[PDB]
């Protein structure tokens, strides 16, 4: 058995977003999903980055 | 049990002073009528399925608040339906019996879901015992077909949804049908039958495919699960001496922790072995057999060797004392067979469809001891001995030992 | 110390009243 | 309507109870007697089954060898059974050879060898049953719940005795337990089909005439049983089937909850996944397991005794990795007879049990069974007007107060067997015994 | 909603004269737009499936019917991924949109809704 | 095959011109032989285990170093082990049976998770050919034990660490190993198994337990998977006409998408079945059997009936075309009997092991058309007839209806 | 089945802090893991509070 499978935490990212077995038919409205997670992202840093310099 | 006939359909009604009534259709579509292997076995357990007029669902909902109670079985002359209920809930019963026969949809559904699954857990509890195989078997290798097919459905023959709809179509109709009534009053019987049978084909009398011969031979059933050994004799003169020998050799204990008094019983002194003799007529052929069932193998072989010389020695002489114990306790037998409702049905259930007037245990005829040992003795020399061993058959013995 | 239907002691922890 | 069981009594105070049929051609008679394994102490615990065994090995006149011939030129059979609370033998014969029958059963009782050398012999017999049981799974599951749920009591002691007992039982204390116990006072002289009262009364005078009385004659079913929450798990990974009993303290024979107990077990009611139309009873448990395979089968009982009673159920399943579900919806179907049962459920419940009573008695064993039990426990028979009189006053009002005095947040006993690594911990199956949102 | 409010509801209407003149040539015409057909799709291909009525539909179809569905599913997936339509053969011809999951989806649920009734049933 | 003497053990050895050698251990040790049914197919897959010097692993790695096969198999007389190699390597595969003869550690894990799972693969591999289990099926019923025993190990009775390590005492001994070379200096190899053999046990010949009893029968093995039936006939003395015979009969086709022109091809014209005469010596006892595997089994029936007919027919009369053409086919089976490895090996195993001159290729006996006739004759009059179907049986033949 | 089972959310509250089979025998200094989930539980909530007054 192939370690992403095996051992338990890589097992959770790769059930999530390697493996995870999706329709083959998604059209681009499925993708606003991971510009979500990249807003989120990017609203992290740079919010944090502000924290850093705001009162 | 006043036999009659209403709307073509013959009825058989016996009043008695009891809340309880029993209502059995038996019907001429037992397993040597059976068309494909294991067919009349899914016809009784396609019984109360969906008909047109009733679900299975709302059958069994209404059937638990009259607190009913439905049994079915199939033997190799007849599939029995039985109901218990209420007395004064007889017209429920009727309309449904009438429901299964007159409108059953047979959907494919049904049989793979719950009909074939449910005749499956049947046989798998039936094959437990060594002994009821060991006496499948048998009933195998004597006949081949007819009264040879199997009771049961096995995984090994798939029934189809098309076998199980052309038999029916042959079975559920006016001539293949009787209807006994325990603790029925008789005239309020034919009056319903009369009104929900109307309906049904008359259809033609079901008939075995092919004659019966008898043969002789071996099985020889690797199993696992325990060991038992049947003899069995098949007769080409159904006789009423037979049930006699069958109750004299004997084999069960008539009291507890005990051995018996019977040739047989003592056949297994010193082993933990069981030993029964059956005498199975079918009206054209019969079938008188001895079985054997043991954890042990070498003591079944022992056994065997005694059962064998018990019905050698039964042929030579039988006391007068020996012929009055079996007249005693053949009589008891018929009585206690009339009065369970299961063998009771297909009793009246013989004397209805086929015409074989039964025998009332009161007129169970007394064998002298010249007729008893006649018998045994054209047992123990016939041309056609079969031999079935269940279990470790390397360690069984075989019908030339014997 | 072998048939299973002599239940162990209990008597030190049961109590009398307990129902 | 049923006929009427007469029922008469002799001198030392033996009842003859009858029920006759005349559409049948064979009878029923026996002994059904007020005592059993109950009666005796720790020290000769297993006395009364190994009595059941010498009864039949012969008597002052007839060998044992005789005795097997007399019965089998009878035609019939002999049969007998030792219970806790109940001892009994009986004759199935034809019509006519009930005299014989009662003369060899009045032989038995009364004048026993009861020899050393039978002694002996049958000490290993019983010793090898101690080892053959083990098979019996039912046995095994509910022969541990009593010994558990009356933990030290005698109702918690087997029918069979321990080990240790059997080497050591003697002629002479089994002479003196079927002197003590088996007593005019405490037995009835029972008959079903074939049979005429006065004809049987005749024979009891006859045979049975000079039987002990007790010194101190109690009516009969007279009885102290403290319930012990507890469980028993004798896990065996090699089994395929898990075997599970779950019951709390039940009630007694003349409990006032007699019939609503039996309501309450009916609203569970049985299971049996071999069963073509279990799939489609209306019990809301059978519909859970059903659809679920949780279960091969499970079987509500509700047990009594003179003065207790166990009411519970018994499960048993392959689904091993789903016992715990199992259980959780065994036990929430328990939780709404207190929480939520209607007249739904018991109006429902009560049309089943109306004719289950009456549906049980089918051949001559059977009503004399239920003739013999009734009269051993009630002192009477109660007819079937009672009996639906009985059932038609048990409201939903009156189930869900027993449930909630008996079953609701109450110890259970629980004995599981087999592959039971999936049934949690007794304080999480307790803890099922309520429920949070109530 | 049910499968046999759907039925029962379109079974009045077929019943009406005057209701049946003027909805079943909208109904038609729906279809015809909603277009389906144009993916190589059965109407009854696109009832919603993941509910334990309809799973149990499914398992109760005819081998060879249930082959074919796997078929048509997965012929239309590929066309939605091309962007593409079926042409010839491919599309479903009026003649062949047959139900062939209807009766069996009916049966399912006519037992469960027995069901449901059953478990409310007074003994009066 | 130069026959010798090695330390007590029998050594043939034939030298030839080429790199690849071939080194067989014929032990007598098949299944008439085995103690308990299965033992002697579970010893076959017990050798090259771990031994006391070398384990399986360490053996497995070095013999693909040396690119050396390995093959065994069981048979009613023998165990063959044998392995080829090239010339020069021939020490070390002296050396290493000489460890699986002396120092095999039969280990209770071996034989839980090596041993047993091979072995049961094995078995089910060969079901998988329904003519097989027919043939298996029809020696049982002939001969019931000894040679009735099962080659094969089955499930429903398990072979113990007990009952492997008892027979392997028995059977690796001087007295039951006969060692034969294919391509091997009989000089060198003499001198090697002179070394290395030494130390083994003398031990004692393996006996059948009980002498070789003759019976007919039946055996109605029901199975899903193909249809076929054996007809075999039991011989009491084995003689080397029916080698004769059962190339005469034939039954395969000598040419590609022909039917063949043997009496047997020619009873299965318009018929998708096969069929197949043959018949086995054992020295003390003979087997003749005609296979006849079918996806039909109304075909297989039908062929059945030829094929008996044919058997009838050739006890007529055979033309002198025909005994030519038999003493032509069987030249040719013995000779590529002789060139195959596995046979060839158990060939001069029985030489070396019993003291039965093998019969050349070039000294098969020519047998008339009187001989041939006489021989067939026999046959089809022979008291003790058994038949073994698989499949759907209760569609196939039995022995009285042939 | 019981729903904190065959919800897949509840699920895994449920195998983490419910069904979770521990051993029988864990002593005291098996209940440090909880003390430490207690402390960073305060540690957050007072650490957000005094974020809101601290500059
Ligand atoms: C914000 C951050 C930027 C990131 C970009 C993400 C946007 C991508 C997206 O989801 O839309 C593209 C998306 C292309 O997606 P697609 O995977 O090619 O097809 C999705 C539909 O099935 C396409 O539907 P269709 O196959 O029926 O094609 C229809 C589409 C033509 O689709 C195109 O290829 C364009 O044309 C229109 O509907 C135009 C409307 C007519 C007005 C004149 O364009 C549209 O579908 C536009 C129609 C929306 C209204
Ligand atoms: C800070 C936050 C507050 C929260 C309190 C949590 C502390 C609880 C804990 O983990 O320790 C209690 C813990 C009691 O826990 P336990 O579960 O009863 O047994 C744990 C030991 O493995 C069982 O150890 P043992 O059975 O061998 O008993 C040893 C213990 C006796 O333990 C007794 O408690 C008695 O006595 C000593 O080791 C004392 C040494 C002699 C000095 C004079 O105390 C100790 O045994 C301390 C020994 C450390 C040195
Ligand atoms: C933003 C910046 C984009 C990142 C660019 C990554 C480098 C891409 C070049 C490398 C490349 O093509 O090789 C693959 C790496 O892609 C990968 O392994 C990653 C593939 C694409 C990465 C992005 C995934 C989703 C992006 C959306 C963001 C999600 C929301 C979270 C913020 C190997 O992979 P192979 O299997 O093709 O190799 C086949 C043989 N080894
Ligand atoms: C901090 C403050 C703690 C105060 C809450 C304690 C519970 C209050 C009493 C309620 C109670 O005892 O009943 C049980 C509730 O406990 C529960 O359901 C929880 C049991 C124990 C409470 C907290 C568990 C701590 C474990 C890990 C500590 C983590 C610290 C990290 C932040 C249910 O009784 P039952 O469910 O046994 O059955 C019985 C039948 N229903
Ligand atoms: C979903 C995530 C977030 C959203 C949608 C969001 C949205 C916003 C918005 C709308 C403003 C007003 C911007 C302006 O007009 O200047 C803002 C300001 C701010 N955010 Fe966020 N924010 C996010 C996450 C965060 C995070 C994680 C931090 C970490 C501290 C953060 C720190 C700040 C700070 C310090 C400011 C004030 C400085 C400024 O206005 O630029 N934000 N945020
Ligand atoms: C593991 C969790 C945390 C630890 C171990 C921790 C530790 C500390 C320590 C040691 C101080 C200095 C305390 C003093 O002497 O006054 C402090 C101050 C502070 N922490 Fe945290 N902290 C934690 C989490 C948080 C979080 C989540 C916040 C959220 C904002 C926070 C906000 C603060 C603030 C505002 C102060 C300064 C005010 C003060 O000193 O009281 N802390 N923390
Ligand atoms: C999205 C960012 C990437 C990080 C991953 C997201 C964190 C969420 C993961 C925590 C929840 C647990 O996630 C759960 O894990 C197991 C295995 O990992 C998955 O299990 C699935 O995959 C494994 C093998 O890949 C199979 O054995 C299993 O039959 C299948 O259901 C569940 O479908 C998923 O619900
Ligand atoms: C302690 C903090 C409380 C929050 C719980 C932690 C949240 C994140 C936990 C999810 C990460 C995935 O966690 C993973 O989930 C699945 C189901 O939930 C578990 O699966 C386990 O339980 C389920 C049933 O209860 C079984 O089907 C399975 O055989 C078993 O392994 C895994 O053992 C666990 O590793």
């Amino acid at each position: 058995m192939a370690l992403r499978k095996k051992n338990s935490l890589l097992n959770m990212a790769n059930s999530y977003v390697l493996d995870s077995p999706q329709p083959s038919n998604l059209n681009y409205f499925w993708n606003f999903g991971s510009l979500l997670a990249l807003c989120l992202v990017i609203q992290l840093a740079t919010g944090i980055t502000l924290a850093m310099h705001y009162t | 049990f006043s036999t009659a006939e209403a709307a073509g359909v013959k009825v058989a009604a016996q009043d008695g002073q009891s809340p309880i009534s029993d209502l059995s259709v038996v019907l001429r579509g037992g397993s040597r009528y059976a068309t494909v292997p294991g067919v009349s076995h899914i016809l009784e357990k396609f019984a109360f399925q969906n008909t047109v007029p009733k679900s299975a669902l709302r059958f069994v909902r209404e059937l638990e608040l009259f607190g009913g109670k439905l049994y079915t079985h199939t033997t190799r002359e007849h599939i029995v339906l039985r109901t218990q209920f209420l007395k004064q809930d007889l017209p429920y019963f009727v309309d449904a019996f009438a429901n299964v026969l007159k409108e059953t949809k047979f959907q494919q559904f049904e049989l793979t879901e719950r009909v074939a699954p449910v005749a499956e857990l049947d046989l798998l509890k039936r094959e437990s015992d060594p002994a009821f195989t060991a006496l499948e078997a048998a009933h195998e290798v004597a006949f081949r077909t007819g009264l040879g097919n199997s009771v049961y459905a096995q995984g090994y023959s798939p029934v189809t949804l098309e076998d199980v709809k052309e038999f029916a179509r042959q079975v559920y109709a006016k001539q293949n049908v009787a209807v006994v009534g325990n603790n029925v009053v008789p005239a309020d019987l034919q009056q319903l039958v009369g009104t929900a049978f109307a309906d049904l084909q008359e259809g033609s009398k079901v008939t075995q495919a092919g004659t019966t011969t008898l043969h002789g031979g071996e099985a020889r059933v690797r199993t696992s699960t325990g060991n038992a050994l049947t003899i069995a004799l098949p007769i080409a003169e159904p006789k009423p001496v037979y049930h006699a020998l069958a109750s004299f050799l004997g084999g069960p204990a008539s009291m507890p922790w005990s051995v018996g008094a019977s040739p047989l019983a003592q056949a297994t002194v010193g082993t933990h072995t069981s030993v029964k003799a059956t005498y199975h007529n079918y009206g054209d052929a019969g079938l008188f057999a001895i079985t054997i069932k043991g954890d042990s193998p070498a003591e079944i072989s022992q056994v065997a060797h005694k059962a064998v010389q018990a019905l050698k020695d039964t042929g030579a002489e039988v006391t007068e004392e020996q012929a009055a114990r079996a007249y005693a306790k053949s009589k008891f037998a018929a009585a206690e067979a009339f009065e369970n409702p299961d063998s009771s049905a297909s009793v009246i259930g013989m004397e209805l469809l086929s015409g074989v007037s039964r025998i009332a245990p009161e007129n169970v005829q007394k064998f002298t001891p010249a007729e008893l040992s006649e018998a045994a003795a054209q047992l123990s020399a016939s041309a056609k001995p079969v031999v079935a061993a269940v279990g470790q058959v390397h360690a069984l013995p075989f019908a030339d030992e014997l | 110390g072998k048939s299973t239907y002599k239940i162990p002691d209990f008597t030190p922890y049961l109590k009398k009243d307990r129902n | 309507v049923s006929p009427k069981t007469r029922t008469s009594n002799l001198k030392n105070g033996l009842t003859i109870a009858s029920e006759s049929n005349p559409l049948v051609q064979t009878a029923t008679v026996g002994v059904w007697i007020d005592a059993g394994s109950r009666n005796e102490n720790a020290y000769n615990n297993g006395t009364a089954h190994f009595f059941e065994h010498l009864a039949f090995k012969g008597t002052d006149k007839r060998s044992q060898h005789q005795l097997e011939l007399d019965i089998e030129n009878m035609g019939g059979h002999l049969n007998a059974y030792t219970s806790r609370e109940s001892t009994v033998y009986y004759a199935k014969s034809f019509k006519d050879d009930v005299p014989k029958s009662v003369e060899i059963l009045a032989d038995i009782l009364q004048h026993s060898k009861l020899a050393e050398s039978a002694i002996d012999r049958e000490r290993e017999v019983i010793t090898r049953e101690l080892e053959e049981v083990n098979k019996q799974y039912e046995e095994v599951v509910f022969d541990h719940l009593h010994a558990t749920a009356f933990m030290n009591q005698p109702l918690g002691r087997t029918i069979l005795g321990p080990r240790e007992n059997i080497q050591t039982i003697t002629n002479t204390e089994l002479r003196k337990f079927i002197t003590e116990n088996y007593t005019a006072d405490r037995m009835v002289l029972v008959g079903a089909g074939a049979v005429d009262h006065d004809a049987l009364v005749e024979l009891a005078e006859k045979y049975f005439s000079h039987l002990p009385s007790s010194q101190s004659p109690v009516p009969l079913g007279t009885p102290i049983p403290n319930f012990v929450g507890s469980e028993v798990r004798l896990r065996d990974d090699t089994m395929p089937v898990a075997h599970i009993a779950i019951a709390v303290e039940g009630v007694s024979w003349t409990s006032e909850d007699y019939y609503t107990a039996l309501v309450a077990q009916a609203i569970i009611g049985n299971y049996d996944r071999a069963v073509g139309t279990s799939r489609h009873q209306g019990s809301r448990l059978s519909n859970i397991v059903s659809e679920n395979n949780l279960a091969n089968s499970f079987q509500s009982f509700s047990t009594s005794y003179s003065d207790t009673g166990l009411w519970g159920i018994y499960l048993t399943s392959e689904n091993t990795t789903q016992i715990d579900d199992l259980v959780h919806f065994t036990l929430k179907e328990w939780n709404r007879l207190s929480t939520s049962v209607s007249n739904l459920q018991v109006e429902r419940a009560k049309s089943q049990l109306k004719a289950g009573l009456l549906l049980s008695l089918d051949g001559t064993t059977y009503v004399a069974e239920d003739i013999g039990r009734q009269l051993t426990t009630l002192g009477r028979r109660v007819t079937p007007a009672e009996v639906e009189a009985k059932l038609e006053a048990v409201t939903e009002h009156d189930v869900r107060a027993w449930a909630q005095k008996t079953l609701y947040d109450k110890d259970i006993a629980l004995v599981g067997l087999g592959p039971i690594e999936g049934l949690y911990d007794y304080n999480r199956i307790r803890n099922d015994m309520s429920m949070m949102r109530w | 909603a049910s499968i046999t409010s759907v039925v029962k509801t379109s079974e009045l209407i077929l019943k009406s004269p005057l209701l049946s003149k003027i909805v079943v040539p909208l109904a038609k015409t729906y279809v015809k737009f909603s277009g389906y057909r144009q993916l190589g799709f059965k109407m009854n291909d696109l009832i919603i499936e993941e509910t334990p009525n309809m799973q149990l539909a499914l398992r109760r179809l005819p081998p060879t019917e249930s082959y074919d569905r796997v078929y048509r599913l997965i012929r239309a997936t590929q066309f939605s991924l091309s962007h593409k339509l079926a042409t010839g053969n491919d599309i479903t011809k009026p003649e062949e949109d047959d139900h062939y999951l209807i009766p069996y989806i009916l049966d399912v649920e006519a037992e469960a809704f027995e069901k449901d009734a059953l478990d409310n049933l007074e003994v009066v």
